[PDB]
RNA sequence: AUUACUUUGAAUAAAAUAAGGUGUUUAAAGCAAAAUGAAUAUUCAAGCAUGGGACAAUGC
RNA sequence: AAACUGCGGACGGCUCAUUAUAACAGUAAUAGUUUCUUUGGUUACAAGGAUAGCUUUGUGAAUGAUAAAGAUAAUACUUGAGCAAUUCAUUCAAGUGAGUUAGGAUGCCACGACAAUUGUAGAGUAACCAAUGAGAAUUUCUGAUCUAUCAAUCAGUUGGUAGUAUCGAGGACUACCAAGAUUAUAACGGAUAACGAGGAAUUGGGGUUCGACAUCGGAGAGGGAGCUUUACAGAUGGCUACCACUUCUAAGGAAGGCAGCAGGCGCGUAAAUUACCCACUUUCGAAUUGAAGAGGUAGUGACGACACAU
């Protein structure tokens, strides 16, 4: 929590200091280690100043190799019309994830809400996951 | 492949087997700007500097009037006819000549 | 001495100092040249402070002060009125000249009035 | 001049953009003025849409407060002690935010939570 | 004849001319096609103080 | 584009200015106002076209800043005025009163405003918002903002509006019961009694409007412009009542 | 439990395509005239909402 | 008339070289930024110098060339008298799906006004809140021609922290830490006789090809680069330096950029008058009036489309 250089302190901190989180918006519960913890996240969708506007997709996640930021492969179709027929097609998105989310791991569906640019690529914020099966290689955040 | 999903191999197939097509491929590649002394152009203006007789294929039996020009584009060697009966009179040398191509395509 | 312009018509400028007109960029701001555009710094063969050879040629509220013109007054006869084959005083400007009934009527001294700031 | 647009980086896959157009006065930028220990010297720049900047380039004295006492006066500063950032920035005494700075207390560690390059003073509170 | 239409606000009247062969200004004056008929819109502007004024 | 651009195309203009394709190069771009680019008629239309009184752009100018025309209360001089939803206007001169109300056959229509009729026009608040030293106000559609309202006045509600006097009288809230005149895209033109409301929380609200004949439609809650309350009309409706007719007696009738 | 599919809508620049009307004398044209502006039909591929779950994919 | 001052030439017109998820089309966001103009609302009986236009002396061949002196005004530049908004630290807390949010309060810090304003007859100014404006700009999702004689590509590169700069998020930039990011669903690279779209030609259906060019969006003014003015320009019918051209010349020197409108050389199979007018449409301006090679008219014109002679 405190290890780095500078003072890592919440956005919007005030003595009682408090554990600041306000409520996300279209039935988006508040995740139980985003109260209890004592993690400090700036970008966090609900302990931080970030909100969620328009656009909300998901996906699978796929690498849980970044700090507080993984990448979700959403896998769709695309039609071609002259063949009349669908192809198969992929993207990945780079979604940052809050420190709350401790068990989330690669293979896990994942709803990924948009924000604000918070990085170069990141601009989605994980909201919430899905558990599903294993491989033997629990990589997590 | 059939398969409602298989879209990939089917434009993949389509693609590599259009190549195959003699006179598809012809106006694709880079060489009608390379190779063909008109290129896109209608006709080619140039200069007359030898004057030729070509025997006809073996069927017939003549000699065809032709004379020898360099384009002023190009500057490459090519033969031409003369349309008409007795028109090699009217040629001369070092004069605006219009070529054209002929009733098959190049 | 003062300034002067060059064998060429071109400025000695008193801030360089050039035996041969050199050019700079330059505006209005030290006077050696008119800007067309606005901020028209042009690169003008101009002269510089030395005067050597190339130099060759060597060169009523303010109508209040034209001679202690107060105001209260009310003078026109004071106010220059040089005549013309007309009697021409030029004006004078912003004061209290004699009319001034409307000056702070309404748009000096209704103000509170012209100006209400209310509930 | 500066510029801070995207095209002249790379893409996610290491791809090398390509330009298509030279560079635009809407993606601006200017040097830092670092804040050094001086005499009051403050530079006002002229942004964009007409709005007006205050560059600071040294600075002595800033409005520290102290929340435990709720008391906000000024107190001349002594000297960069901790930057978060850049070790090099003591030397040279750059004011910028977070940096831990000492003063003694006549009128009562200080961290500078401003920014001198645009706001155009110093102000912290007490550690 | 035709339509007749008063401006109340640009003193004058709006008038459709048809020929079956100072204050006044012509114009469209054409015809069909092979002559004879002819039309045009005349505009009349009474009192020339108006007409002074209401005019390029 | 390194600014603001100044030319309007002709066959970019909205298509409801009735503008030809032949006319000219460029069409008049309204100047910034009270109403937007699509949502308003420039005051060279209404008096060249609308009303026919010009015969081109030449005697307009002749006439507008005469100071011959009244926009609402005031009175404007600007040539191209945006002139947009049913803000009155009065011109002495000829006697005659006007209003730009919309219609179901897409477009601007002007309805007659009798004299008496035309001291008032009915606003629907765009926003309510508390300004700093706890002074509180309302945004109108025309951008209008006025002093302390109702504080029953919500944002998305009408008023009544004087135009000598700039005061309130009356204010309908918007409800399951009152009556709108639409101003969007399909629905626009069109009269009906709000029947029930679904909101989606993510985009949108979308109401139903059912009309007085029977005929159901839906629209966006941006579209919904409150006319009155209980089936009751507070404003003089165009020719044609509001009403849609789904081209059932179109083409037959204008053959005849 | 999503997605796909399927049905309805919302909103969506004009011009252009198909056109609704209109004797530029016909026609190309024009939206004009003797109040009307077509509801004008859209808009491939995506995005939002909704009725249905047969055929389909995702692990319990 | 002038000239000072204000506004405008960042609109408009032209061309398609660059450009291969770049731009562009639909779509969602700006609770991540935002002006100019316009609209609604709010917050001493009058100080001071100098400056053009004005008068007088010149230079050189001169450019929209040029200096000194004598004067002369402001709604040009400042002084001066009757809260609004900005930063920081603390706290109280109601619309919205969503906010330590609009908003209020506490304490210093900074700017701090409503022209020391104007016609005898027909308004203006200074900041601020909000519309403008679906505007401009950044950004989300989907979608693009051929090529594997292109299979591996990236090191500010991927993520984090702190600062810096910007109008603003952001590796946009700097410092420290980790090794990460993409790829057979074609990454990386190469080609274009590649500006993109609405659309055009042709089709029973399916489709193929074209789209520089009416309109919208992008870029540029011979080639890059750097800046000034201001609300918007990295402006080029603005400036500065170099590269390549071109002009007058008193031989000392000066500026110029027709991918604007006519016209010329060259290139070619390939394409028109060195005309008139702001009267139609519209823009700019101190504003009914001035200007507009935009726009309209006039001339050539067998690109084409319609009717019709012998």
């Amino acid at each position: 929590e405190q290890t780095e250089r500078a003072y890592q302190k919440q956005v919007f901190h005030h003595h009682s200091v408090k554990r600041y989180h306000k409520q996300i918006g279209m039935g988006f519960v508040t995740p139980a280690e985003a109260i209890k913890g004592t993690y400090i996240d700036k970008k966090c969708p609900f302990t931080s100043d970030v909100s969620i506007r328009g656009r909300t997709l998901s996906g699978i996640v796929k690498s849980c190799h970044m700090k507080r930021t993984i990448i979700v492969r959403r896998d769709y179709f695309h039609y071609v019309s002259k063949y009349q027929r669908y192809e198969k097609r992929h993207k990945n998105i780079a979604v940052h994830c809050s420190p709350a989310f401790r068990q989330l791991k690669e293979g896990d569906h994942v709803v990924i809400g948009q924000c604000r640019p918070l990085s170069k690529t990141v601009r989605f914020n994980v909201l919430k996951f899905t558990s599903r099966g294993t491989g033997d290689k629990k990589q997590f955040a | 492949a059939r398969g409602l999903h298989a879209a990939r191999k089917m434009l993949a197939q389509r693609r590599a087997n259009k190549w195959a097509d003699k006179e598809w491929k012809k106006g694709k590649l880079v060489t009608r700007y390379k190779c063909n002394p008109l290129g896109t152009a209608s006709h080619a203006k140039g200069l007359v500097q030898e004057k030729l007789g070509i025997e006809t294929k073996q069927p017939n039996s003549g000699i065809r009037k032709c004379v020898r020009v360099r384009l002023l584009k190009n500057g490459k060697k090519i033969t031409a006819f003369v349309p008409r009966d007795g028109s090699l009179n009217y040629v001369n040398e070092n004069d605006e000549v219009l070529i054209s191509g002929f009733g098959r395509r190049g | 001495i003062t300034g002067g312009c060059d064998k060429d018509g071109f400025p000695m400028m008193t801030g360089v100092a050039t035996n041969n007109r050199v050019r700079l960029l330059l505006d209005g701001r030290n006077g050696c040249y008119k800007p067309l555009r606005n901020g028209e710094r042009r690169r003008k063969t101009v002269r510089g402070a030395i005067v050597a050879g190339d130099i060759s040629v060597l060169n009523a509220s303010h109508i209040r002060k034209l001679f202690n013109l107060s105001q209260k007054d009310d003078v026109k006869k004071f106010v220059i009125r040089r005549e013309v084959a007309r009697s021409k005083a030029p004006k004078i400007q912003r004061l209290v000249t004699p009319r001034r009934l409307q000056h702070k009527a309404q748009k000096l001294e209704a103000k509170k009035l012209h100006k209400i700031a209310m509930l | 001049g500066i510029t801070r647009d995207s095209r002249h980086k790379r893409r996610a896959t290491g791809g090398k953009k390509n330009s298509m157009q030279k560079k635009k006065k809407n993606t601006m930028g200017r040097q830092p003025a670092n804040t050094r220990l001086g005499a009051i010297r403050v530079h006002d720049v002229r942004c964009r849409y007409g709005i007006i900047k205050r560059r600071a380039l040294r600075l002595e004295n800033g409005n520290f407060s102290w929340a435990s006492q709720s008391i906000t006066k000024g107190t001349k500063i002594l000297n960069v002690v901790y930057n978060a950032s850049d070790n090099d920035f003591v030397r040279t005494n750059t004011l910028v935010k977070g940096a831990i700075i000492e003063i003694d207390p006549a009128p009562f560690l200080a961290c500078i939570s401003s920014r001198p390059g645009q706001t155009g003073s110093v102000e912290g509170y007490i550690l | 004849t035709r339509n007749l239409i008063v401006n109340p606000l640009l003193c004058r009247k709006q008038v459709v001319v048809d020929i079956y062969h100072q204050t006044i200004v012509l114009n469209g004056f054409v015809t069909k096609y092979g002559g004879g008929k002819t039309s045009g819109f005349a505009l009349i502007y009474d009192t020339l103080s108006a007409l002074k004024k209401f005019v390029p | 584009a390194r600014g603001p651009r100044h030319h309007l195309k002709r066959l970019n203009a909205p298509h409801h200015w009735m503008l030809s394709k032949l006319g000219g190069t460029f069409a008049p771009k309204p100047s910034h106002g009270p109403h937007g680019m699509k949502e308003c008629l420039p005051l060279i239309l209404i008096l060249r076209n609308r009303l026919n009184y010009a015969l081109n752009g030449r005697e307009v100018t002749m006439i507008v800043k005469n100071r011959t025309i009244k926009i609402d209360g005031k009175i404007r001089t600007d040539t191209r005025y945006p002139v947009g939803f049913m803000d009155v206007l009065s011109i002495p001169r000829t006697k005659e009163n006007f209003r730009l109300m919309y219609n179901t056959k897409r477009r601007f229509c002007l309805v007659p405003l009798t004299a008496e009729q035309a001291k008032f026009k009915l606003c629907k608040i765009e926003k309510r918002v508390l300004g700093t030293g706890a002074i509180p106000y309302i945004v109108t559609h025309d951008g209008r903002t006025i002093r302390y309202p109702h504080p029953e006045l919500q944002a998305n509600d009408t008023i009544k509006l004087n135009l000598e006097t700039g005061k309130i009288v009356d204010f309908v809230k918007f409800d399951i019961g009152n009556t709108a005149m639409m101003i969007g895209g399909n629905g626009m033109g069109r009269v009906g009694v709000i029947v029930k409301r679904e909101v989606h929380p993510g985009s949108f609200e979308i109401v139903h409007i059912k009309d007085a004949k029977g005929n159901t439609f839906t629209t966006r809650l941006n579209n919904v412009f409150v006319i009155g309350k209980g089936t009751e009309t507070l404003v003089n409706l165009p020719l044609d009542k509001g009403i849609k007719k789904p081209l059932l007696q179109q083409v037959n009738e204008t053959i005849k």
